């Protein structure tokens, strides 16, 4: 496990975190709203706003956690990219060095 | 002995600080609801929560709008608290 | 002077906190009251309701004296820019720091904080202001305040009035005084 | 001269930056504000809801001054070869340095790297004209900005002119005071 | 004690700071993603994405 | 300034910096009176 190796682990991870973080956000987001039908049902309208807030707050954290995702991933994908060509290149020498 | 150690006009002192603390606490934890209240506002759009409650209030058949804001003896007892 | 303007500006904000929660509280306890007046007059205890009512219209006045000093620290917050610009105090602010100055040493029981916005106060605008505001020689101070925070017993006909006004509403039989209703 | 141009570039980029989540963040907490507008005139707080509008009228002057800075900031950005080519400052830069400079005091609780921006500013152009600009002697600092940092209170037209119109959106009945009306 | 060691004015105090820091934390995040997006602006044509 | 952080991290409600009975007044006023 080179340097960027350990780098491009770590950010794979934290992509996957950040996608996870989103998919819970999305699915709180579905049992809030549960909660605000069963409150008006019940005319606690305090309660019916209390998890209304809730419910707006999980849709838009899902949306920042996800557009995060996308840039931590692209990020992995360029240290993919100079994981592998620092790699033929070393290779390249190699070949250069042993023919010479 | 212990209604010595801890007599009327001393338990009178306790509870009274016990009443003024929890009012304390009570203002200390507004200050703090409304600090995260502002420090994630943008996560909690006014419009966006009053639309959600419209939208379950009309499925639940519930005739109430929920974008604008929503007894007689204290108000007699008011305008008494004018007149005199 | 000691004068330090965000010292000023915490408290004030605490200030407004602490007397929307007392208004709540006291306003709930009233309601309470209320209900023992009732309930002294459902068993002819007339002669001390009208005691036990004097305890409640000091209540009702100290929230509405309450709800005005808010108002005053709140107008202090929205203008602080003026304060903490000049060394004069400005036309519209005159009202609202000679009226913190003067009520801070009746409410200093029950809001703590109000002190410490008048002690700030009395450091900008100079002690001998200070003294000033507090016996009301500067002629400034909210004339609505002081008669909210009076230490004089209430009209017996509001006492009277405010019993009359009880004793409907839990449906109590009541017969007020005729010479303190005839006064009127 | 303590002048660095990548300090200022860099510190430029920030500014819009925070000045932009700024604006989106106070325009939000604007909306929240209106309708603790509407429940004090919807219980009849007509007097504290003056004082409450206050607030929201700072709020949304300084909004539109945080805009005014973000373009001037661009603008430096934009022509920032001529910062850093000439020793004089360009006719088409005076009004965005003078005014960054007079601004960077006043707004320097909100920004901090606003500061920054007109240290480097006054070290690029000297520390006198520096002080002509916070003073405004250099006569060049842009009046719309000024108007909207002004520390003084609004016209009590236009406290009446928003409540009136807050008072519309959240269908709630207010009568405005015919005095201020009257001088409209 | 508690009321002493924490009282309303550093809580205040405490309170406006973490606001304040997590303003400077979003402004950071957005100039972490600007520079993503520059970064790989090749791989996302904008005329590819509408 | 030693003092004043350590009283502000004990919610102390004092100043440092600055300098900080009835019965010898009252008797200090007769002294002056006679």
């Amino acid at each position: 496990m080179s340097n960027m190796e350990k780098h491009l682990f770590n950010l794979k991870f934290a992509a996957k975190e950040l996608s996870r973080s989103a998919k819970k956000c999305d699915k709180e987001e579905k049992a809030e709203k549960a909660k605000i039908k069963k409150a008006i049902q019940k005319g606690n309208m305090e309660v019916a706003r209390i998890h209304a807030e809730n419910a707006i707050r999980q849709k838009n954290q899902a949306v920042n956690f996800l557009r995060m995702s996308a840039r931590v991933d692209a990020v992995a994908a360029r240290v993919q990219t100079a994981v592998t060509m620092g790699k033929v290149t070393k290779s390249m020498a190699g070949v250069v060095k042993s023919m010479d | 002995a212990t209604l010595k150690t801890m007599n009327l006009e001393k338990i009178s002192a306790l509870m009274d600080k016990f009443e003024h603390q929890f009012e304390t606490l009570d203002v200390q934890t507004q200050q703090m609801e409304d600090t995260v209240s502002s420090t994630t506002t943008l996560t909690t759009p006014q419009n966006q929560v009053d639309m959600l409650l419209q939208e379950m209030a009309d499925e639940a058949g519930l005739d109430l709008n929920m974008e604008l804001p929503q007894d007689e003896l204290s108000q007699r007892l008011a305008r008494l608290r004018d007149q005199v | 002077s000691g004068f330090k303007a965000e010292r000023l500006r915490v408290n004030l904000r605490l200030v407004i906190n602490r007397l929307k929660l007392l208004e709540k509280k006291k306003t709930e306890l009233a309601q309470k009251a209320r209900k023992e007046i009732a309930d002294y007059l459902a068993a002819g205890k007339d002669e001390r309701a009208r005691i036990r009512v004097e305890h409640i219209i000091r209540e009702d006045y100290l929230v509405e004296a309450m709800e005005i000093l808010e108002l005053y620290c709140d107008l202090l917050l929205a203008r602080f820019g003026l304060i903490q610009s000049m060394k004069e105090l400005d036309s519209g602010l005159a009202e609202s720091v000679s009226t913190l100055i003067w009520a801070a040493p009746r409410l200093q029981s029950e809001v703590a904080e109000l002190k410490i916005v008048a002690d700030q106060l009395c450091a900008k605008y100079s002690k001998e202001y200070g003294k000033l505001c507090r016996t009301n020689q500067i002629g400034t101070v909210n004339d609505r305040l002081m008669h909210k925070l009076s230490v004089e017993a209430p009209p017996k006909i509001l006492v009277e009035r405010y019993l009359i006004e009880i004793a409907k509403n839990y449906n109590v039989p009541y017969e007020p005084d005729s010479v303190v209703m005839a006064e009127a």
